[PDB]
Order: C-alpha cells, then sequence, then structure tokens
RNA sequence: UGAGUAGCGAAAGAGGGGUGAGAAUCCCCUCCACCGAAUGCCUAAGGUUUCCUGAGGAAGGCUCGUCCGCUCAGGGUUAGUCGGGACCUAAGCCGAGGCCGAAAGGCGUAGGCGAUGGACAACAGGUUGAUAUUCCUGUACCACCUCCUCACCAUUUGAGCAAUGGGGGGACGCAGGAGGAUAGGGUAAGCGCGGUAUUGGAUAUCCGCGUCCAAGCAGUUAGGCUGGGAAAUAGGCAAAUCCGUUUCCCAAAGGCUGAGCUGUGAUGGCGAGCGCGAAGUUCCUGAUUCCACACUGCCAAGAAAAGCCUCUAGCGAGGUGAGAGGUGCCCGUACCGCAAACCGACACAGGUAGGCGAGGAGAGAAUCCUAAGGUGAUCGAGAGAACUCUCGUUAAGGAACUCGGCAAAAUGACCCCGUAACUUCGGGAGAAGGGGUGCUCUGUUAGGGUGCAAGCCCGAGAGAGCCGCAGUGAAUAGGCCCAGGCGACUGUUUAGCAAAAACACAGGUCUCUGCGAAGCCGUAAGGCGAAGUAUAGGGGCUGACGCCUGCCCGGUG
RNA sequence: UCUACCCAUGUCCAGGGUGAAGUUCAGGUAACACUGAAUGGAGGCCCGAACCCACGCACGUUGAAAAGUGCGGGGAUGAGGU
C-alpha cells in the first residue's frame, strides 16, 4: 500500500535542486519565468 | 567431456554439463584481471539497443594476447584456465625473461609444453607465424585482417580454418563456414584446432541456467499487439498474415542478404 | 576580525548558575566562530586559563504571533571549561 | 431538508483517595486484564521543537476534559576516538583540450564529482527535568609539533629520508559440514540476606531475592595460512637488493595471522537490601555470533582504489628511537520513528530499511501463558426484540439443496508397521491404511554426553500396576482415491474484475552476418552488439521427453 | 521519489525431511563391468515460520481503507525478496 509519494530530500535537491535547473539552459528559462511571476519559493 | 545429471528434480530432466578434467586450477592470476560491468544492451544513451541481454552472473574481464607480438622467446605454459568470457578455455602461458600472458588454449594442449612466436618458429599446436612462413593445407586459427591489430578470426570453442594456398601478397585460406577468403600474407595466425570442441554438446536444462548466463527471455512476434511488432495481434492464434515474416523495424527477416553491396571487402570474398 | 566581536552575549539559565559554580561558562557567540577562536580571543581578553571547549548550535525556533510566522534567529553557544585555579568572570 | 437520524474509526477495566467551579475520561494507590521474534529496547529515511518545566482551556480532541503531540512563557542537543567531511573509488554524472550538429546544443579525453562499499584511534560506571561512547570519574589509544631530556649514527669511500614510478597487498561467489570459543540461558550445587507463615499441615532436602565487571597492557592459545636458501637475469617504459622467470642445495624449522583465555585494569565500580551495603564461586546447557569464506565441494567462476609494505630513481647534513611537554577543526547529536510527530487530506484497522530479541513444554523466531518492559488504546450505561454480522452447539437423515460439496464439517504431532497401477526408474509416496502415546513403580532403566570424581544433562525400550468416556486430553501443525482434457515442469502476467489452457522456458528448426559483422539508438560525432568472432551474435517460428513431420513451386515473397 | 526494466553496491531467508554425483570398504573379473554397506551432501527438491504474492469465501461498499480486513491459500536457496 506503498503510496505515491516517498520524502527523499536528497533526491528532491538532486532533481529539482537549483544547481539542478540552472544546469539546463530550459531550466534556466523556468528559473526566470518564476522570477517574472513572481514565487516566494522560487525554487525547489 | 560431458557427464549428464541423473534426474531428481523436474529441472534437471535433461541436463548436461561439462566437467572440467581440461581445466588444470581454479584461481586466476592476479595482474591480468579487467573490472569488466554488464552494459545490460544499453546504449551510451541509456536506451535498450539489443533486446534479450542484461542480468547474469558477474564477471571479471581477463586481458588476453589476441596479438602475439614477443618474438622468439621460449614460452612454457603451466596452467589451462576456464575464461567466463567466450565459450573456448584459455591458458596463462610464462615466458623465459620473466612476464605471463594468456592464451587461448587450442586442442590438444597440455601443462609444460614449450609455445614459439616467431616467423621461424616450428608449426606445432600452439605457436604462432606469419602466413607467409604457414605450409599449405594446415588447421590453424586466431587469424586478424590488418598486421598488428591482433586475432579475430577463429577464435571461438572447437573452431578452425585451414590454408588452401598463397599466391602473392595475399593467402586463401577458409574459414569456419567455408566461404573462404582472400587476405594479407603479413597477419600472424595461431597453429591448430581450438581446445573446447564439446561445447555444443552442451545441454542447458534449466530456464535459470541461461538466466545465470545472462540471457533474457524472448517473446514471440505472433503473440505482440498489433503496434509493437508487424505480427501481433488477432485473435486466437493467428498465422503470419503478412507474406514473408519480417523483424520488429519491419525489415523481412527469411532469407534476404544483408550487407552493404558496396563495400570495400567483397573483392576478398568472391572467391568462395 | 576582531575578539571584541567573536562572543555577542552570555546566557543566563539555571543550567548556567549550576555550571558557573564547577567553573565551567556559557556564551553565545558568533555563527562563524569555531572552537578555537573564542578560546584564543578568551584568554587573550580575559587573563584566565580555560581547559576544554564545548561548542553547539541551535537552529532557530518558529514563533508566531499575531498572524506572522516568522523565525528566531540561528544561535551557536559555546561552553568553556577553565582550568583549575583560574581566574573567575563577572 | 435527512434529523436529533447514521456515525462517534478493532481492545477490560473497576474501586478508593486527591485536585477542582465542574470528574467515567486528569493525578495517586490496590487488584484485574492485554502484548511480549512484540504493542519491548536501540537506530535509518523522514518530520522539524512536537522534547522538558510552569501556567490556560476559545478553537483542535468525532463526548467530556481541571487535561496534551493544542495555546502561552521560559528551558533543553557539548565529541581528536560515534556518523559524514579535510581518505579512496564503483554505477552514473560533469567535463579544459577536442569530435559532431540550422541555432540552442549532443558526444567525450585528461581530469573531477559521486556511498549503498574499502580504510580508519574510548570504555564502563555515575549524573539531572530535558543531553550523554559528547558532561564527571579512572584507566587508554591515534595523528602531528618541539622551549626540553637521554641513547645511538654519520655529517659525502655520506647517517638519515623515500615516488603523483614499478611490485606485493587491499582483493572478494554460492552451498554444506565438522570443530574451537563466547554471547545467552538453568538456578543444579555452594554462598549471602530476609523470613517460617495462621485456612488443614510444614524448622523442615521450607519460602522469596542476589550470587558481576570492560577497552587498553603483558603473555598464551584452538587453530588456519605459508617451504626455505643461493646464483643468474631478452621482462615490469628508468633504475632493482622488489616482483616475475630458470638452474643448484636443504624439508623440518621458521614466518604470517589468530576467535578466545589467563593475570593487571579492580585497595575501584556494581551489587540484595535502610546514605550505607553481605555473598559475589562451581556445575550443566549453549548459539542465528566470532575464528572464517578457514576447510571441503560446486559451477553460474565470483569490483576499483587509497590507506599499508617494498624497490630503486631521487633528497640528504643533521636524524633515528624512547621519554617530558603540548596541539587536535567543521556538520550531525532533543524528541517520534510499527507511530497520535514519517507516507496515506484525519490523533486513519494500511505501508515503513536495519541491530538485540528471555523462560515453560517444544525441532522452532510456530503454537499457548508469562519475564524484563509496556499498555488498558479517547464516547458512555442498560435493556438482552426483529433483522444484519462474527462465533458455539444441535436429535434423525446424510449432498436430497445447489450451476458446481461454494461454504462449512473431517484429517492433522511423534514413533513403529505397511504401501498399488504406471514410471522418463529419480519417482509415484506422508500413496493408501493400520497400531501405540497419560500417570506410578521396577530405575539417580539399559545405555550415552560431561567431568578424575563428586555431581549435572539426555533417555531406545520392555515388565508390573492406577484412573478417566476420552492420554500429541487445550492451543497448531496433509482430507483422500479413481478417471479425462489442457499445459512438460519451478516460473511470469491484465497495480485496482480475468493467474489461465495466456507469456516465458530448456529443446528443436529456419534464416542473416567474415568483423568499421550483421541488427539496433542517434541526422552526426558516438555507441550497444562486444573489450565477443560462425561451437559467436541477430531475427522468425515451434515448444521437456517418446514416435513422426506426407503431397503441391500454379500464385505471392 | 509510484510502477516496468536495467546498472553498481549492501542486506534477509526460524526449523525439519529427502538423499544425487563422487569417495572408501567388502565381493566381483585377467582386467573392465558390476553387487552390497558406510561416507558424502546436489537440488529453479519437499513440509513449514519471518518475508513476498494474491487463489476462494464472507464482510465492507456516503467503508477503519479512493482496493482493506477475517478465516483459509501459493512461493519460501532462488528466473528469490529487499
Amino acid at each position: 500500500m506503498k503510496r505515491t509519494f516517498q520524502p527523499n530530500n536528497r533526491k528532491r535537491s538532486k532533481v529539482h535542486g537549483f544547481r539542478s535547473r540552472m544546469s539546463s539552459k530550459n531550466g534556466r528559462l523556468v528559473l526566470a519565468r518564476r522570477r517574472r511571476k513572481g514565487r516566494k519559493v522560487l525554487s525547489a | 567431456a560431458i557427464k549428464k545429471y541423473k534426474p531428481t528434480s523436474n529441472g534437471r530432466r535433461g541436463m548436461t554439463t561439462s566437467d572440467f578434467a581440461e581445466i588444470t586450477t581454479d584461481k586466476p592470476e592476479k595482474s591480468l584481471l579487467a573490472p569488466l560491468h554488464k552494459k545490460g544492451g544499453r546504449n551510451n544513451q541509456g536506451k535498450l539497443t539489443v533486446r534479450h541481454q542484461g542480468g547474469g552472473h558477474k564477471r571479471q574481464y581477463r586481458v588476453i594476447d589476441f596479438k602475439r607480438d614477443k618474438d622468439g622467446i621460449p614460452g612454457r605454459v603451466a596452467t589451462v584456465e576456464y575464461d567466463p568470457n567466450r565459450s573456448a578455455n584459455i591458458a596463462l602461458i610464462n615466458y623465459a625473461d620473466g612476464e605471463k600472458r594468456y592464451i587461448l588454449a587450442p586442442k590438444g594442449i597440455q601443462v609444460g609444453t614449450e609455445i614459439m612466436s616467431g616467423p621461424e618458429a616450428d608449426i606445432k599446436v600452439g605457436n604462432a607465424l606469419p602466413l607467409i612462413n604457414i605450409p599449405v593445407g594446415t588447421v590453424v586459427h586466431n587469424i586478424e585482417l590488418k598486421p598488428g591489430k591482433g586475432g579475430q578470426l577463429v577464435r571461438s570453442a572447437g573452431t578452425s580454418a585451414q590454408v588452401l594456398g598463397k599466391e602473392g601478397k595475399y593467402v586463401l585460406v577458409r574459414l569456419n563456414s567455408g566461404e573462404v577468403r582472400m587476405i594479407l600474407s603479413a597477419c600472424r595466425a595461431s597453429i591448430g584446432q581450438v581446445g573446447n570442441e564439446q561445447h555444443e554438446l552442451i545441454n542447458i536444462g534449466k530456464a535459470g541456467r541461461s538466466r545465470w548466463k545472462g540471457i533474457r527471455p524472448t517473446v514471440r512476434g505472433s503473440v505482440m499487439n498489433p503496434n509493437d511488432h508487424p505480427h501481433g495481434g488477432g485473435e486466437g492464434r493467428a498465422p503470419i498474415g503478412r507474406k514473408s515474416p519480417m523483424s520488429p523495424w519491419g525489415k523481412p527477416t527469411l532469407g534476404f542478404k544483408t550487407r552493404k553491396k558496396k563495400n570495400k571487402s567483397d573483392k576478398f570474398i568472391v572467391r568462395r | 576580525k576582531d575578539p571584541r566581536d567573536v562572543l555577542k552575549r552570555p546566557v543566563i539559565t539555571e543550567r548556567s548558575a549550576d555550571l558557573m559554580t564547577e567553573k565551567k561558562y556559557t556564551f553565545e557567540v558568533d555563527v562563524r566562530a569555531n572552537k578555537t577562536e573564542v578560546k584564543d580571543a578568551v584568554e587573550s581578553i580575559f587573563g584566565v586559563k580555560v581547559d576544554k571547549v564545548n561548542i553547539m548550535n541551535y537552529k532557530g525556533k518558529s514563533k508566531r504571533v499575531g498572524r506572522y510566522t516568522g523565525m528566531t534567529s540561528r544561535r551557536r553557544k559555546a561552553i568553556v571549561k577553565l582550568t583549575a585555579d583560574s581566574k573567575e568572570i563577572e
């Protein structure tokens, strides 16, 4: 009955962390549009 | 050289294995192992490009000299070892100068015999000569196309090639399956028959043994779905109503020749 | 850097009052300050000899007032065990 | 609106005291009950103060609540040795140069990142409300430094030092079985302490409780692992005393490693019990742990590297060794972690990686009841209807019901006896199916283990008796047979309607491919195939095994 | 981060049966076969816990639960589970 979300800080910051998003070009567009939107938590 | 297990379980009903009387020892020599991790049929980008593969018992590569470079030093062999890479069993031979090297063990080789490698070597089983010095009509193995590359052509267990004749820069040798070929005279082959002849007489009984070997199971195309294979679909068990049977990627797979008809190599094959 | 800034304020608890009896003292120090420059700072400015220094840091407690949900300051607390027959502190 | 209805989320409490404005729900006490290879004790992932103390009860609490995992105010996490860093590397990832590509970019060398792995020095007592190999106590250990100390060497026929270079090592699978040791267990003996009761009896082979101590240091050892020496040197990019290899001679020595055990550590601590503190031994049993992947066998043939040792190249005038004195950073450290703090929208009958995991009987972590220990689980009391659900019995009949013996009932343990057709000779087969099982005495049975014994443990059997309707007296541990399809079989699959005759399978057969194989991914560099070479790969079909596999090349390919 | 498959690296599987191949011994033969005892421990072996799966039935179906529980079941040293 293992549910759909097991928490893991390491995998979370590895696959959605700020360095991980900045490493790619497309991730940079994600950062830019989120910052234009003005989100408080801007990256995971 | 083959023993049959008496059927105790139901898995071992038809179940023969090769005993290792030819094999003389168990521990491999330390300095010549090489690390080797199974790729599992995955490309450099990770996609699966070869089906039915991956997931065997872990193995360690043993670097073996196909080149036969070192010339004139009298080499002795004191072992015969089983290599879990290719069907043939391979033998470590140690040189007079003090360096040890690994060689495919040929048929009828034994411990303690001598091995020569020069272009002046007498032709006895296990020796190495360039093809210009090989006399005609001699069974030979471990042949290569480009000189200095190292033997490529006849390496599997119990496999052989006999020299049909020299005529100049090129030598005619008949490979396995008989399709004779016309090759350089400066390449170095190794004399004899490869020394695990009975290897086809293995009878895998268990599917688990092939799983140990590292063979993923193979599904028929007729039991596929329509999209993922040209054969799949159709209720019941249907015969392949697609004229000639074709591969999973649309190429017909029953007897049409598949080699580049404009290649460079074809002017040497055509002796036949 | 300047030793007169590396330890911010002492802390006065029942635990602290217990430890001054047996000559260990409690201090809140700078976040970047580690085990050793607090030690060199304290004998440089106190004329005292200190044997062992223990360090531990507290993260801020979550604390609520009104409707805002702010975070108090991250703190680093230092324990200094003076040697025998060393001088006392105010 | 339903409607004051359904529900109030698996469970044994009850009684007396106390608080309070209010008490089934809070606290104290006495009994009872539940779990106990867990509902106990540690500790991951994760959560982030939920932890402790003192106040409060609007909301959260499926009721109440004086209460708390809620609110408020304070307080709490100490490390040279534990876990991770300044140590190494796998898978994978990034990637100067480069190689490809309309652009973004893709691939990738050197190199680097990357533990789930390898290496790597503290432990047993005490302590508070919260931390404890972190604080206190005593004994240690590891690395590095020198204002110092003693001993020795040579300061170029040089003492000493040693490499990002070679070489050894680290360095490895699976299964089984002795053996050796220790956890752990029994209280058997002995010892100590306390007691001898009121219900008939018991100063008596009577009752309850306790009957221990590391790491380090010095020896020793079950053992396992190892031949040793000399000479020479087409090799290990450079060197050789190192390693490798041949020749000559001795064969047990010697070396490596080693669970544990002896003393010491301990004139100390712990210790039943009223701050103090007795005895603190022997015997038996004894591993799922260690020696140790040690041996043996097996084949599917079982990581890298740095720590570490060695060799020269090289450095070299001051070092080596022992003391004495010093230095030793960062991050984590609370609490929960089979749960009301994690994941399931909830204080949810679910899931949640590892270590320990007792006794009685028992082969056992099964089963039932208990120990250490924890809990009574958050709505109640009170009638004992219909009906629903979970259970227990039912006379007589026994599958008539029913699509179908679905369900339910019955067998079940151990030891003897016996056991068919077929069979691929393995099987079938626990076939079927019988019989015995309790207690007492003969008996501290033959006999065996343990020890010199004394004693302790195990117990094949028989022979006399005694009871019950019933003796594996409860709990828990095959129903069976005869045929026939289908599929050889173990296996896998439609998470969340279908586990099957479906798929896989070993075997068979056809076909392609001579190695910059073919085939596949990608435009392409790159790959996989494969560090492989027709006894090997790829594809199609059929599916153990036995006997076979006929005719037609007109059409399509 | 579910799940399918794969890559590297760890870990788990209480207990009881069965008894292969070899090995030794006794005969056997000129020798070879062969025959009988002991030994030995192999199995995608058997029975059965933890663990995993999900075959049957009942309940549940504005559920304790957006797929479970209870009573039974299958695998349980391997093509194993994690």
